[PDB]
């Protein structure tokens, strides 16, 4: 049997890697965490260090407040009973204010107010985290591709719980915080808007989601296939093309008639993934604001 | 025409069948025995679809639809115009996909690389086969398979899903979706990271793998590494498809009631089933 | 209709994006050439993108692409047919000449450097602090080829310091010299390291490195290409 390089055969370890300095404020980096031999069979065994400045503290605090606000509501619904908490965990849900309250914040805590509070914490957590992706890249002198890509995901998220509800005139339009409940919300959304399979942006979003699995399967497999030539050392193959990048390119040129480059494949990758939520956000934002029924819309288009 | 660095790799050898008989290229495409097989299966399949289109009475891309035999036919054969064409086209598709995978294997052999790509492709093929072959056979009829139509196959997805209530409740489906979402997340991150290092701030030198590891450790306290991220992307995408095939192979076979009710086994656990309070009490 | 405008608009954007992506992926390997190395008549509907320049660290210079393409090495192959599209047969020993699956690229004859300017890959004995942390330590094990004959013994592991992983096994041959073998091409077993790609008699042929403590990108390519080439060309010797 041939070694497939899915799991490493032997792990090696040296002094903890503290990372590059560049313009980073080292005072904000923790010490290294423990080493995981388990993780090491697949990826890096090293945990940490992590960077936690003020913005990061805010993001984590806010994120946890979001999580705890939902959790306290769950215990409440569970009658504070531990056994009930676990058996009905997926049924609990923190719902938005009723339609009657519009976009106001005058709804009782048990009837929407608490949802607004949790949502506020989540809003701060996500945006401050986005700031983190931008600043950690800046401090290292790197491009801002990660922050820009993250924005696409944020777009769908914003449309779902903020932009669309506001355009629709009520918080009742937003997604509830619950495992099963957000799924019921999803099914209901499609039913009420004439079946999302008729929303062209939903179909595109699906093409890109499937396309992302197709592409990562292709790319991941390709790199592993040429790892025997150092193929995974992508930055250097970009700066100085080796036989790994050439064989990868030719496998595809010979298979489907065209190919990419070591750098270019990553551009196909970032866009394929980013377009999932980009088209999706548009599709959802237009739902109920401009198009009430996609089936009907499709009949006239 | 050839890429500037291509000629040195265009040597003889690697074929699985026919020796040097089909060992050549047509433009950029490698042929090989399976290249001829794929063309044969694909051409026939496409010709049979056009014929199905004639029997349907339309040439419109968005209207052409080849349906499998009605349930009454069970797993037997059917008249061409009544499901038979679907049956032949499905055989052609399977032949074309498998041949495409085998051609990839010959290409791997000539290039001296690993067989990871065709192996990964086999997962997609198996998912397709679960829907048109394994599931229908287990259920007792070809009619359970999806039709070959741009919009009609979506009708099948919607109809099949709602046959079990909100399909979101299928636990295997939840896992598959988790892998699909996580995969796209990982793809965006991988593409953005490599690009952010290769295309740093204006005027700066290319960043290094060290900078990539540093960026992620700074951000979330962990970096999987360059080898790991490619292993991950592959594992996430294949896992997503594996659980997709699984979520459908068990639907209509071992589980055929409303998926939401499956979750009753947990709620009805003796030690808390009758405890008052909560949503289920 | 706002939705109509949006979707119509998206497709325009997508066509433009695809055009952009395809041109970006033509920064290497183009213009296309005929089998004789001259420019091909048909280059396709996509034009070459404007050049971009990568600034390399540690004074290594820059890289501008697209740019004049050239193999920068002799290719020992000859046409086997009177028309295009057929295989090109090795004029000598393909393993030794570096063609077919035994191909190597004329990469820079310098070692890859980490973010601090130090050699990325180093034998473990010279990498302060590094050691095997899990799995069977291959050091000391005999190395068996596909012909089932012992070709040498493992004397060290060459590691990627930055990414902390094993990249090569250094194998000592009967004459006392050593060779590097890609980790991805060996099977570490309890009582030995097995190499399916090469028969015992082909280990001496593996390209050697200039300096015993470092390996250049050029040498890595020659070594990796040669070992992988063995799968096809050592087949007769493989049991
Ligand atoms: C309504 C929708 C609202 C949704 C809002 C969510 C927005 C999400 C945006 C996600 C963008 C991901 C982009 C990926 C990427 O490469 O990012 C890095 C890229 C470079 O980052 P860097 O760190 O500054 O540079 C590092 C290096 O110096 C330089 O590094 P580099 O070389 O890698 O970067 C150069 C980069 C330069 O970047 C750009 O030029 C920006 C691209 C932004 C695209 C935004 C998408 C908009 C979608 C519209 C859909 C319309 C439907 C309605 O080149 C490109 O990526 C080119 C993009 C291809 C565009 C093709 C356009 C075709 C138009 C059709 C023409 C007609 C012909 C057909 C017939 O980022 C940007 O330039 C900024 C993007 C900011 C967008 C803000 C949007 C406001 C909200
Ligand atoms: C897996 C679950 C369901 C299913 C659920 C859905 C849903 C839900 C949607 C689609 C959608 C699509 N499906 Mg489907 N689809 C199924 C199985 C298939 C099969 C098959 C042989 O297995 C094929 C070829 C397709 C193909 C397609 C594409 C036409 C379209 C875009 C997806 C995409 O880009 O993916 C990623 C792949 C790539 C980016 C590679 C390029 C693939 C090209 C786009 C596919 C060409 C298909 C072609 C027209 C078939 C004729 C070719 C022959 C010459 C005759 N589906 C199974 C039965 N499919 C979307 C749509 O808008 O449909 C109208 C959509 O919303
Ligand atoms: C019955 C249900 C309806 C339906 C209703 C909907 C609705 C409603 C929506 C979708 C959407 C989507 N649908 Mg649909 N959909 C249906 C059937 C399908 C089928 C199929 C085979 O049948 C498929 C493949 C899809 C596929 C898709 C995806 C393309 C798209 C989601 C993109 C994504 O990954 O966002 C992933 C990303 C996000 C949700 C971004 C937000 C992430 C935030 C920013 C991060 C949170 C961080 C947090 C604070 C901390 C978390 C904790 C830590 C992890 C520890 N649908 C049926 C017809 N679908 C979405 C869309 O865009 O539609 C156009 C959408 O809104
Ligand atoms: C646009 C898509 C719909 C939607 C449709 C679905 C469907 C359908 C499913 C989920 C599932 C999940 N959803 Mg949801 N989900 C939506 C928006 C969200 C948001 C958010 C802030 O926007 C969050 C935090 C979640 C979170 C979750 C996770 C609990 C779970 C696994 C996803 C995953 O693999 O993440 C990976 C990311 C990291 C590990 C980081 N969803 C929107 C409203 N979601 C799956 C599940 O198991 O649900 C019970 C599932 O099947
Ligand atoms: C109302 C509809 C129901 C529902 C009903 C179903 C049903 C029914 C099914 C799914 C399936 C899936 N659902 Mg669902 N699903 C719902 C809502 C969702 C939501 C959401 C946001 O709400 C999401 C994210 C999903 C997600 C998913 C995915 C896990 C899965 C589809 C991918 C797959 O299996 O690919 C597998 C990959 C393939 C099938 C592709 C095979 C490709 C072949 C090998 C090659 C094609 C070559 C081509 C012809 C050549 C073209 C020419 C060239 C381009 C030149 N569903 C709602 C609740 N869902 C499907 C599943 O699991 O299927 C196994 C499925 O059958
Ligand atoms: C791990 C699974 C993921 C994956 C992986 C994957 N796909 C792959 C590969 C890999 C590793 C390849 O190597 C191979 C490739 O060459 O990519 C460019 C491929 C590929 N994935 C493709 C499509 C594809 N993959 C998909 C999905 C996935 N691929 C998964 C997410 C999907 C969807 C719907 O999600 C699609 C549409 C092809 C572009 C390509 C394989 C090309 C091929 O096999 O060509 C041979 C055949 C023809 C050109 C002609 C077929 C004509 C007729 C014989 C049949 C058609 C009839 C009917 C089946 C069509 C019905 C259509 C309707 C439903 C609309
Ligand atoms: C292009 C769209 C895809 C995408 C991209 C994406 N997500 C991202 C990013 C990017 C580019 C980040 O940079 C950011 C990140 O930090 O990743 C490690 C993130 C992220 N995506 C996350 C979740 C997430 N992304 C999802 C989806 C997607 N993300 C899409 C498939 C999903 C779902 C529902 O599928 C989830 C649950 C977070 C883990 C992380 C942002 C962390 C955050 O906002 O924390 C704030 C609060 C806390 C401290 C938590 C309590
Ligand atoms: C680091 O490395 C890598 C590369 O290189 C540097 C790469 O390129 C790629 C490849 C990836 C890309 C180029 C990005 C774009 C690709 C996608 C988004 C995936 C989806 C793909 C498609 C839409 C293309 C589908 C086209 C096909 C299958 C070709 C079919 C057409 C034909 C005309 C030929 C038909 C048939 C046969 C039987 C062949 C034999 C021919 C004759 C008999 C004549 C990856 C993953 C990679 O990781
Ligand atoms: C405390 O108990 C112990 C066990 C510790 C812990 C228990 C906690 C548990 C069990 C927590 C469970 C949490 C769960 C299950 C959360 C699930 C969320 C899900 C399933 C989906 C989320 C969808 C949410 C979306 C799309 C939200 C979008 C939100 C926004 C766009 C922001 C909206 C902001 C608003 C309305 C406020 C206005 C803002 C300003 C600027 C003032
Ligand atoms: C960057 C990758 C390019 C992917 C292009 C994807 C094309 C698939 C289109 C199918 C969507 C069809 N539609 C109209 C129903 O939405
Ligand atoms: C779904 C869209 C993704 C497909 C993009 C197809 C690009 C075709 C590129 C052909 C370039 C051919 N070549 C060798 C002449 O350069
Ligand atoms: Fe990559
Ligand atoms: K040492």
């Amino acid at each position: 049997a041939e070694y497939q390089n899915i799991f490493s055969q032997v792990q090696v370890r040296g002094p903890a890697d503290l990372g590059m300095t560049e313009d980073v404020n080292l005072a904000n980096r923790s010490g290294v965490g423990p080493f995981s031999t388990l993780l090491g069979w697949f990826g890096n065994a090293q945990l940490g260090p992590i960077y936690l400045g003020s913005l990061g503290v805010l993001s984590l605090f806010s994120g946890l407040m979001w999580f705890f606000t939902i959790g306290i509501w769950f215990w409440y619904q569970a009658g504070w009973n531990p056994a009930v908490f676990l058996r009905d965990l997926f049924f609990f849900s923190l719902e938005p204010p009723a339609p009657e309250y519009g976009l106001s914040f005058a709804a009782p805590l048990k009837e929407g107010g608490l949802w607004l509070i949790a949502s506020f914490f989540m809003f701060v957590a996500v945006w401050s985290w986005w700031g983190r992706t931008y600043l950690r890249a800046q401090a290292l002198g790197m491009g801002k591709h990660t922050a820009w890509a993250f924005l696409s995901a944020i777009w769908l998220w914003m449309v779902l719980g903020f932009i669309r509800p506001i355009l629709m005139g009520s918080w009742s339009e937003a997604v509830p915080y619950g495992i099963f409940s957000h799924l019921d919300w999803t099914n209901n959304f499609s039913l009420v808007h004439g079946n999302l399979f008729y929303n062209p942006f939903h179909g595109l979003s699906i093409a890109f989601l499937y396309g992302s699995a197709l592409l990562f399967a292709m790319h991941g497999a390709t790199i592993l296939a040429v790892s025997r030539f150092g193929g995974e050392r992508e930055l250097e193959q970009i700066a100085d093309r080796g036989t790994a990048a050439e064989r990868a390119a030719l496998f595809w040129r010979w298979t489907m008639g065209f190919n990419a480059t070591m750098e270019g494949i990553h551009r196909w990758a970032i866009w394929m993934a980013v377009l999932v939520t980009l088209t999706g956000g548009i599709g959802i934002l237009l739902s109920g604001t401009v198009v009430d029924n996609w089936y009907v819309w499709g009949q006239n288009h | 025409a050839l890429l500037s660095f291509e000629r040195k790799y265009r040597v003889p050898g690697g074929t699985l069948v026919g020796g040097n008989l089909f060992d050549f290229w047509v433009g950029p495409f490698y042929v090989g025995f399976f290249g001829v097989a794929t063309f044969f299966f694909a051409a026939l399949g496409i010709i049979l679809i056009a014929w199905s289109a004639v029997l349907q009475g339309t040439w419109n891309p968005q209207l052409i639809s080849v349906y499998p035999p009605a349930l009454e036919y069970g797993l037997g054969g059917a008249p061409l115009a009544k499901g038979g064409l679907w049956q032949i086209i499905t055989i052609c598709a399977t032949g074309a996909f498998v041949s495409w995978a085998l051609r990839e294997v010959e290409i791997c052999r000539k290039l001296g690389i690993g067989y990871h790509i065709p192996f990964a492709f086999a997962f997609a093929i198996l998912a397709y086969l679960t829907l048109v072959l394994f599931r229908p056979v287990m259920m007792g009829a070809w009619g359970y398979a999806f039709p070959y139509g741009i919009w009609t196959h979506l009708d099948w997805v919607s109809n099949t899903g709602y046959t079990y209530g909100n399909f979101h409740y299928n636990p295997a489906h939840m896992i598959a979706i988790s892998f699909f979402f996580t995969n796209a997340l990982a793809l965006a991150l991988h593409g953005a990271l490599v690009l952010s290092a290769a295309n740093p701030e204006k005027g700066k030198e290319m960043r290094t793998p060290d900078h990539e590891n540093t960026f992620f450790r700074d951000l979330v306290g962990y970096s999987i590494g360059t080898l790991g991220i490619h292993r991950l992307g592959l594992l996430l995408s294949l896992s997503a498809v594996f659980f997709s095939a699984l979520c459908m192979i068990i639907t209509g076979t071992i589980w055929f009631d409303q998926w939401v009710d499956w979750w009753q086994w947990w709620v009805k656990l003796p030690w808390w089933a009758n405890i008052p309070g909560g949503i289920n009490g | 209709d706002l939705a109509s405008l949006a979707i119509y608009s998206f497709w325009i954007f997508l066509a433009g994006l695809i055009y952009y992506l395809q041109t970006e992926n033509m920064r290497e390997g183009y213009p296309l050439e005929n089998e004789d190395g001259t420019p091909a008549a048909n280059q396709g509907p996509f034009p070459l993108p404007k050049p971009k320049t990568f600034i390399l660290p540690h004074g290594r210079g820059t890289l501008t692409v697209p740019g004049p393409e050239s193999e920068d090495r002799p290719i020992a192959l000859a046409r086997t047919a009177v028309s295009e599209g057929f295989p090109h047969a090795p004029t000598g020993d393909p393993m030794k000449d570096g063609v077919g699956p035994a191909s190597w690229v004329a990469r820079r004859d310098l070692p890859e450097l980490d973010g601090h300017g130090h050699n990325k890959i180093k034998p473990m004995k010279a990498a302060a602090g590094f050691h095997v942390s899990a799995g069977k330590n291959p050091i000391g094990l005999p190395v068996r080829g596909c012909d089932l004959e012992i070709a040498g013994k493992v004397v060290d592991i060459w590691v990627d310091i930055p990414e902390q992983m094993a990249r090569f096994l250094e194998v000592e041959l009967k004459d006392g010299s050593t060779r590097l073998l890609p980790m991805q091409m060996v099977k570490v077993q309890s009582n030995r390291v097995h190499v399916n790609a090469l028969s015992s008699d082909l280990f001496a042929g593996i390209p050697t490195i200039k300096s015993p403590t470092e390996v250049t990108l050029l040498e890595e390519d020659k070594i990796c290409g040669y070992v992988a080439g063995g799968l096809m060309y050592a087949a007769p010797k493989r049991k």
